[PDB]
């Protein structure tokens, strides 16, 4: 034969092979030899994971195209939510590396999950077919459940395992039962850009069996994005699970799953738009309602991050139903960006001073300042960020989020936007008042037998990329949508 | 190399037919078609021959020969995801009967092949003598399959 | 039946140039771009009516030109005719606009297509009206 | 109105009242011209498609020939209901020869059944 | 047809333990007691009933199996199309073959095959 | 046998005959629905095999293009009804006998399927007809077991572990268990979880 | 024919499997309730390509992908349930509400 | 390429019953080794249901594949659960169950009104060139075979990365 066709089609997911090479290569040095070295392990991740940039931006001034024979799309949309996976990736690589050799537990199964699951994200930022739109997320789902019970020994880790496992066996299968529902009322389509079409040939665009697949759908993506009733698998495997890949899952799993909703409610399912803008509007208006409201009543600290991410996602939503119009697009990017170094140098913090302290309660983060001025500024800051305050990322993001929904006319829901930020200042609040407490009595010895130790460690590093990001961009704003109205 | 490649006649005198195929080959039931033979090793390598019902006495009364090739090869000897070119076209003609053989390419997104497609009418039926060979082996093969195709005879029944 | 009612203006008449296989063409503008390319995704603008003139569809009713992948039947007969070409039919090209009769047995034959819940979209044996604009070949990047 | 073959075909089967012989007539005439139109797709061999048409027309034949029987005159009712017989026997003909499909007796069974189905309108003006 | 002798076939299958349990039914006599229809425990008085849990290392091929399963099942229709095709699927089964060493070797070093 | 029949014949159909009018025992402790399923299961999964082995050109009851994958697919079931049989029996040697019989089957199907899978690659086709007359292309030297031995003997090997043959007999191991999954099985289900073996 | 009644038991299926995710007291249990109702969607993948894709075979391709990625979770657990037995000797998961 | 009409829809009303008894095997059933067993009635009557279609090729999968999933089932119901239990035996009724069975009750009502209003023949006369095979491709398994080999290469390469880190992580999650 030529194995060419093939061969200049696998080219445009080489940053993808990059990374299995680098999963097959770890994996292969790991049975062959022994021994088990830290630095090694961190080379070959971080090597895997900033050559997959490096040629992801070399394909950036690429043309469009459609490979493996209507399987991949390769396009400006799809490159920044690829890219986008890559550095959460890459950013929570010495989150894990330290937790989980600490914890005295193999570390190159959990390279290999996470980078499988950043392999499962990237293909899901691409994915122009139905098949998948199935296997990515399960290339993704899998490792999930691999992840966060990887622990394997804390009763906490085995009941959010099983939680995480029962629940997203519940979605993706509901997922999967819409896909059928709108493979078969379209002539055997899966195509993205293809059923629309084929919808019409078969004139079943106005069938009811088009609305149970739009439902089903839509039910097994926000299971994903976690906003709405399909929350509650969340706060429990947030509290449950380590807190690298839950920063992981927190980062990772929405940037994938908002890049799916986005190119499945938009490439073959603009003909019925005005039953998922009503979908996506409860499902938003639900989210920051109640994962604002509970997160004011949390004694854990990453559940209450948790119910943090379910109300954050709420304004993501907006992007998705302004539409492609009044920007829209451009401003659920230019927000995740945000949102992942928010969210990252806010766990950065927690994976630090739990590893010092040995503690996950909110009150035992008391007099933190007196122990470590620097990292109860740069959790403060992370914080504060989170709650939209003006001179950090979030306070930004949220006015570019809200200008595009006023410019659109949905004045209830930037006004309950609005007012759940209002809500969401009582938390990213209460942890800094915890933080600056001078008195002696109510400090926990948990912090005050505290060792900062006179080394720098590697999550310093990569929250000292982040803390000085989620502050500095905030002039740093004009060059950024630049790059997301751009595509389209 | 010694003498040419060895073929065995196949004559089916109830349905008033003969041809004749490589020696190497074997029978086998091709899906409705009256008589079929194939390869023993290599894939889409057979010879087939199914024959419908018509009231024309010869192929001349189908029209002009080059239309009706054309209308037959893409409406209903190729699929609509296959794309089809035909590279040669022949009449022949024994006992006052005319063969029509052509031969086409039909190149799918999946895979390509070659026909050697003869049509005859006669008996009342209408013949559609059919050989065929992966595009990949086609050079190798297509003369020593063309005697095949050249080998077609229809009598009276 | 179940004709969902769209206000459009109709577009220019024509002298219809029937073919071989019934289907009726006329080109109200002949395109300068490339003509329809085979076995690939292209946006065009349709207004498909039926016989009496009566809009049942529109690509300007969802709001955006319709993509789909021409010349490998994934579309009715005559629009596949009418669109890629063939069959004494030039193919169209980027920016033509042209006009489509396509009798029944090139359609939806004579079976009702969309048939749910006591209507059908499409009745039997209708002979459709397509005004088709092809508006470009597909591309993953808009201006 | 469509008065048929606008839900499911086990719906209409079983939860239906059915047909008057008014709506039986035009759909006798419907399946007749789809019969006609199974041509192309009988020449293309494409069985599946062939034996979901001839099954679904045979349900609706044998309701609509039954219920038929009263527009028929009763100087004509034996012999349209022999037609209508001979019109069944071909059917079955050409079940049997597209499941275990063949070409030749299929198309002899289509021709067969194309002209019986005429016969039957003739009858049934 | 060639698939609806493989019906009949089936039914016919299903059908003869049928006719045997109904044969013996009819023919064997009965003669049931409280001592004949005591578990046989090689004479003593059987214990509690039954039941010897494993332990999961020695069980734990059986996870590999089923993953090799569905591999072997991915295998056949590549196979099937290896002709037709040319060395374009041979590069493309080169891989599964050797993620399906790679996991096999795995197994191997990790100890999940050892008993 | 040398007295049923001129030079033992018969000894088997007395055998048949004998579990025949042998008395059908049910365990009182176990299940009775498992108990007269799992040997049914077994023996219809291993006779399915047989429709698609020829014993001519066309002397095959159905050439199914599927062909060999669907014997090992239906070969697959019978442990299952193993397994049935050792949990309904409630005996301590049937539950051994039957996870056994699982572990064995687990163990040595996948090498079956692989020299049965690369038996198709090089007749390129699953259908056992393609099979025997690609061999008969060639001839003797066409046969598959000179061009494939390292194939042969692991079918043979894996074949012979499926058929639970000696040295693979561990879940009937009259040794170490009284009678394996059989032990509680008297009747015509013995028998038929001996037909079952032959037929294998 | 009446070959849309199997979609109506797909249908059935997918609820009764849903029912049975539910209702489950035994994890095992919800496993195979998953795969009950991936098997409803197999169910209506296949028949949607015996229907409309009688040349593609998109809906068996995708029957046997769905088939592959209900044995990785048949895979992936029980060897959580493997964990979760090894930790603390019980298997009811309505039992287990640590984290609320 | 097809049974005989009333003996097809004879098929179908049987495996539908066989398939029906089984999903309520599995989900009324105490022990898991007999859930799982109702499980496997399930398997071979859906296998069965993909022969009749027209899936030779899936169906054989499915009993290859399932089979070994369902035997992998029973030997970690086995290994993971108590006593052997016969006793247990239809687990009990309570509120909460009531209640699902009422919203599965609804769930499958709202999928059976659109079922039986949708005219499922009416699709199918739609796509008459989906329905046009090649005619050199006789068997349904080389079809398959190209089709996954072709059509389906991401996907292909994407189940064999699965089918590793799901073995992988098997493994070091159940090790002792
Ligand atoms: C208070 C902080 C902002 C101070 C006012 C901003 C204006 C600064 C100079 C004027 C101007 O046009 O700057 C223009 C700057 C430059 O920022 C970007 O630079 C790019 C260069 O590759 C291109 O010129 C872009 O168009 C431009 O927006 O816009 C800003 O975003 C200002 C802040 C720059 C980042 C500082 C950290
Ligand atoms: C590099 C990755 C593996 C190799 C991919 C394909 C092998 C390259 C040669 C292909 C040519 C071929 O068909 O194999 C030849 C035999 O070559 C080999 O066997 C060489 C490969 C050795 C080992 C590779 C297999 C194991 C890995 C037979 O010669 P031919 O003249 O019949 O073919 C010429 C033409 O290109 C056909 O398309
Ligand atoms: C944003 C970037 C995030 C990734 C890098 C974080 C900082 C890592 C760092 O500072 O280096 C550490 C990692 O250094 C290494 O040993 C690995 C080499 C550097 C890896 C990190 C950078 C890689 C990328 C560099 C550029 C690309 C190079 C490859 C391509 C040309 C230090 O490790 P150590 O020697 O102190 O570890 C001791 C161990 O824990 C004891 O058990
Ligand atoms: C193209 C192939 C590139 C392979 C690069 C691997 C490399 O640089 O060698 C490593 C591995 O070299 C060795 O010493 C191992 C022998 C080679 C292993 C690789 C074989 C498979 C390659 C595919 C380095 O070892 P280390 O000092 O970082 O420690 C790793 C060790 O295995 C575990 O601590
Ligand atoms: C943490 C990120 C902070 C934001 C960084 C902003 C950077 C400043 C603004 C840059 C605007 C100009 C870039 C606009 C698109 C350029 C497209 C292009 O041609 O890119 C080339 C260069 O590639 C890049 O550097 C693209 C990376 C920038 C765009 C993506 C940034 C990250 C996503 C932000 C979210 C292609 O690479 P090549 O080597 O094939 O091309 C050779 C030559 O340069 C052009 O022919
Ligand atoms: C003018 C607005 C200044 C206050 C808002 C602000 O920029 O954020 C913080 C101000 O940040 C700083 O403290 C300055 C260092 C970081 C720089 C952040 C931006 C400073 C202002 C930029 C221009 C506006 C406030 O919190 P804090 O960090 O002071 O909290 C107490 C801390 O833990 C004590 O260590
Ligand atoms: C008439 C059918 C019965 C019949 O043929 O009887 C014989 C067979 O019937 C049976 O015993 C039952 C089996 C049915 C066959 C019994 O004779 P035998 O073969 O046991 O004795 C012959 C000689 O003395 C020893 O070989
Ligand atoms: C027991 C082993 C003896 C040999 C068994 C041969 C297989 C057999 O008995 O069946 C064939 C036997 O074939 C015969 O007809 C031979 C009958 C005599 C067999 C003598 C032994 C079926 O082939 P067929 O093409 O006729 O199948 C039926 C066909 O599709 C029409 O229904
Ligand atoms: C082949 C299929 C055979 C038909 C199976 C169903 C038989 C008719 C329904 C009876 C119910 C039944 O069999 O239930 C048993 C469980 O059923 C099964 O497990 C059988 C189904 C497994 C089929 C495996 C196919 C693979 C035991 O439960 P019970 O309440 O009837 O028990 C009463 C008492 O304890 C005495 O046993
Ligand atoms: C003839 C067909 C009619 C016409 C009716 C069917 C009759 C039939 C063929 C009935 C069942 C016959 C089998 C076929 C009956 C049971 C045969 C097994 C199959 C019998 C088991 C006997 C052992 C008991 C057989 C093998 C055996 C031999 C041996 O020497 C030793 C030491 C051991 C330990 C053994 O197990």
């Amino acid at each position: 034969k030529a194995f060419h066709l093939l061969l200049f089609d696998g080219s445009l997911i080489f940053p993808e092979c990059i990374l299995i090479f680098g999963l097959i290569l770890l994996l292969m040095i790991d049975s062959t030899s022994d021994q088990k070295d830290i630095p090694w392990l961190y080379f070959i991740s971080s090597t895997s994971l900033v050559m997959s940039i490096t040629a992801l931006l070399f394909r950036w001034r690429e043309e469009p195209m459609i490979s493996f024979s209507g399987n991949f799309q390769t396009n400006n949309f799809n490159e920044i939510f690829q890219f986008l996976i890559l550095l959460c990736s890459t950013l929570c690589i010495p989150l894990s590396v330290e937790y989980i050799e600490c914890t005295e537990m193999a570390l190159t199964e959990f390279l290999l999950f996470i980078l499988t699951a950043t392999l499962g994200g990237m293909f899901l930022c691409g994915a122009n077919d139905l098949i998948t739109i199935f296997v990515a997320p399960e290339c993704f789902s899998l490792c999930s459940y691999l992840l966060s019970g990887y622990t394997k020994k804390d009763v906490r880790s085995n009941e959010a395992t099983t939680k995480y496992l029962l629940m997203g066996g519940a979605s993706s299968s509901i997922l999967v039962h819409g896909f059928s529902w709108l493979y078969g009322s379209s002539g055997g389509e899966i195509e993205l850009q293809e059923i629309v079409n084929g919808l019409i040939n078969t004139q079943m665009y106005n069938s009811p069996g088009i609305s149970i697949a739009l439902i089903f759908i839509t039910v097994g993506i926000g299971f994903k994005l976690s906003p709405a009733p399909s929350h509650q698998w969340t706060p429990d495997v947030y509290e449950g699970s380590p807190t690298p890949v839950v920063a992981f899952l927190s980062v990772t799993s929405k940037v994938a799953a908002s890049a799916s909703a986005t190119r499945i409610f938009d490439i073959p399912f603009y003909f019925s738009s005005n039953e998922w803008h009503l979908l996506l509007e409860i499902l938003a208006i639900l989210s920051m309602i109640l994962g604002n409201l509970i997160a004011i009543t949390q004694t854990s600290m990453k559940r209450m991050l948790a119910y943090s991410s379910i109300g954050q996602i709420g304004y993501v939503i907006i992007g998705i139903i302004v539409g492609d119009s009044n920007d829209g697009y451009a401003s659920m990017i230019t927000y995740m960006l945000f949102y992942i170094s928010m969210n990252l140098g806010t766990f950065a913090c927690i994976v630090l001073f739990g590893l010092r302290t040995g503690t996950d309660n909110i009150r035992d983060y008391a007099g933190l300042y007196t122990k470590d001025p620097f990292l109860a500024l740069s959790l403060a800051l992370c914080l504060l960020s989170l709650g939209g305050l003006p001179p950090l990322a979030g306070f930004f993001g949220k006015i570019y989020l809200f200008w595009c929904g006023w410019q659109a006319g949905l004045y209830f829901l930037v006004l309950i936007g609005l007012l759940t930020s209002v809500l969401s200042i009582y938390y990213y609040l209460k942890i800094i008042k915890l933080l600056m407490t001078g008195r002696n009595q109510e400090i926990t010895p948990h912090v005050r037998n505290y060792r900062r130790s006179p080394l720098r460690s590697k999550n310093s590093i990569e929250f000292s990329m982040i803390v000085c990001v989620i502050a500095s961009t905030i002039p740093g704003i004009s060059m950024n949508p630049i790059i997301t109205i751009a595509q389209d | 190399k010694e003498t040419p490649e060895r073929y065995t006649a196949f004559v089916d005198k109830a349905d008033g037919y003969s041809y004749v195929y490589p020696s190497d080959w074997r029978e086998f039931d091709f899906r409705a078609h009256d008589s079929a033979f194939k390869d023993r090793y290599l894939q889409l390598q057979n010879v087939r021959l199914s024959f419908i019902p018509t009231d024309k006495n010869d192929v001349h009364d189908l029209g002009p020969m080059e239309d009706v090739i054309q209308t037959l090869v893409k409406n209903i000897l190729a699929a609509p995801n296959q794309m089809t070119d035909i590279r040669e076209i022949q009449e022949r003609s024994v006992d006052g009967k005319n063969y029509w053989t052509f031969e086409y390419n039909l190149t799918s997104p999946n895979f390509s092949v070659t026909h050697f497609t003869t049509l005859a009418i006669a008996n009342g039926r209408y013949y559609t003598l059919t050989v065929s060979a992966n595009e990949r082996r086609w050079k190798r093969y297509r003369n020593k399959l063309k005697v095949v195709a050249d080998s077609f005879k229809v009598f009276e029944i | 039946l179940r004709v969902e009612y769209y206000a459009t203006t109709a577009e220019p008449s024509c002298e219809l140039n029937l073919v071989r296989s019934g289907l009726g063409y006329c080109d109200l503008v002949v395109g300068s771009g490339v003509p329809a390319p085979y076995n690939t995704l292209i946006n065009v603008h349709y207004t498909a009516r039926f016989s009496d003139e009566t809009v049942f569809d529109s690509s300007y009713k969802r709001g955006r030109p319709l993509t789909m992948r021409i010349g490998v039947g994934k579309v009715i007969k005559g629009l596949d005719q009418g669109i890629f070409g063939g069959d004494g039919v030039p193919p169209m090209q980027v920016g033509g606009k042209r006009k489509l009769r396509i009798p029944p047995h090139l359609g939806y034959g004579p079976e009702p297509a969309g048939c749910f819940s006591g209507d059908c979209n499409v009745p039997a044996n209708a002979t459709l009206l397509y005004d088709v604009t092809f508006m470009g070949v597909y591309s993953g990047n808009r201006a | 109105e469509f008065k048929w073959g606008t839900r499911s075909f086990i719906w209409e089967r079983f939860f239906e009242p059915g047909l008057s012989p008014e709506d039986a007539v035009s759909r006798i005439k419907n399946t007749a011209e789809g019969l006609h139109s199974l041509r192309h797709m009988l020449e293309t061999m494409s069985w599946r498609y062939v034996i979901f048409y001839i099954r679904l027309k045979q349900a609706y034949l044998k309701q609509d020939m039954k219920s038929a029987m009263i527009m028929v005159p009763e100087g004509r009712r034996d012999d349209y209901s022999n037609a209508a017989n001979e019109l069944v026997d071909n059917m079955a003909e050409f079940d049997y020869y597209v499941r275990t499909p063949k070409v030749y007796e299929s198309y002899v069974s289509y021709e067969k059944t194309l002209k019986s189905i005429d016969n039957l309108l003739g009858f049934l003006a | 047809y060639e698939y609806d002798i493989f019906w009949a076939f089936l039914i016919i299958s299903s059908v003869i333990p049928i006719l045997a349990f109904l044969f013996s039914g009819i023919l064997a006599p009965i003669s049931k007691g409280p001592e004949k229809l005591s578990s046989y425990e090689s004479g003593i008085e059987p214990m509690g009933d039954a039941w010897l849990q494993f332990r999961i290392r020695y069980y734990m091929f059986a996870l590999v199996f089923v993953v090799f399963d569905v591999e072997t099942v991915f295998l056949y229709p590549w196979a099937m199309s290896f002709d037709i095709l040319g060395v374009s699927v041979f590069i493309e089964a080169l891989i599964f073959v050797l993620i399906l060493i790679v996991g096999l070797v795995y197994a191997w070093r990790k100890g999940a095959l050892e008993w | 046998p040398e007295y049923a029949g001129p030079l033992g014949i018969l000894q088997a159909l007395a055998d048949g005959t004998k579990l025949l009018f042998k008395e059908n025992l049910l365990p009182s402790r176990g299940d009775t629905y498992l108990f007269s399923i799992g040997p049914s299961i077994a023996v219809i999964s291993i006779l399915l095999g047989y429709l698609i082995i020829p014993f001519g050109s066309r002397l095959v009851l159905a050439d199914l293009s599927i062909g060999v994958f669907l014997w090992i697919a239906v070969s697959s079931i019978a442990p299952i009804g193993l397994l049935m049989s050792g949990y309904g029996s409630n005996n301590k040697y049937s539950f051994l006998g039957g996870l056994r019989a699982a572990a064995q089957s687990i163990s040595y199907e996948i090498p079956l399927t692989l020299c049965v899978l690369s038996i198709s690659l090089l007749s390129n086709s699953s259908s056992t007809v393609d099979i025997v007359e690609a061999q008969s292309k060639y001839g003797f030297w066409g046969w598959n077991l000179w061009r494939q031995p390292i194939g042969f003997i692991v079918f043979i090997i894996s074949s012979l572990a499926e058929c639970e043959r000696l040295p693979f007999d561990l879940p009937e191991a009259e040794e170490e268990l009284v009678a394996g999954y059989q032990t509680e099985y008297s009747g015509i289900k013995f028998g038929l979880f001996y037909v079952a073996s032959y037929l294998n | 024919m009446i070959l849309e009644h199997v979609l109506v038991l797909s249908a059935f299926l997918f609820s009764i499997g849903i029912y049975g995710l539910v209702t489950s007291r035994n994890l095992v249990r919800a496993l195979m309730c998953l795969e009950l109702i991936l098997n409803a969607v197999n169910l209506n993948f296949v028949t949607f390509s015996d229907f409309f894709d009688s040349r593609q075979l998109k809906g068996n391709i995708f029957s046997i992908f769905v088939i592959a990625i209900a044995a990785a979770e048949a895979a992936i657990g029980p060897a959580i349930v493997s964990s979760i037995y090894r930790n603390r000797k019980s298997i009811r998961i309505n039992q287990s509400n640590l984290l609320n | 390429m097809d049974l005989p009409g009333p003996i097809h829809d004879f098929l179908l009303v049987f495996l539908g019953s066989g398939l029906i008894l089984g999903a309520l095997g599995v989900v009324l059933f105490t022990n898991p080794i007999f859930s799982a067993f109702s499980l496997g009635l399930v398997l071979v009557c859906i296998s069965l249901f993909y022969i009749l279609a027209n899936s030779h090729f899936v169906a054989s999968a499915q009993l290859l594949i399932y089979v070994g999933a369902i035997n992998v089932l029973i030997i970690f119901s086995v290994m993971f659960m108590s006593g052997p239990e016969y006793d247990k035996k239809f687990q009990l009724w309570t509120v909460g169950d009531g209640v699902t069975s009422l919203v599965c009750i609804s769930l499958f009502v709202s999928l059976i009104s659109t079922i039986l209003n949708t005219s499922w023949y009416g699709i199918i006369w739609t796509t008459k060139s989906n329905q046009i095979l090649e005619q050199d491709l006789i068997n349904a398994s080389q079809q398959i075979g190209i089709h996954l080999s072709t059509d389906f290469f991401l996907p292909f390469e994407l189940i064999s990365i699965i089918l590793l880190v799901s073995l992988i992580g098997a493994i070091a999650v159940a090790r002792q």
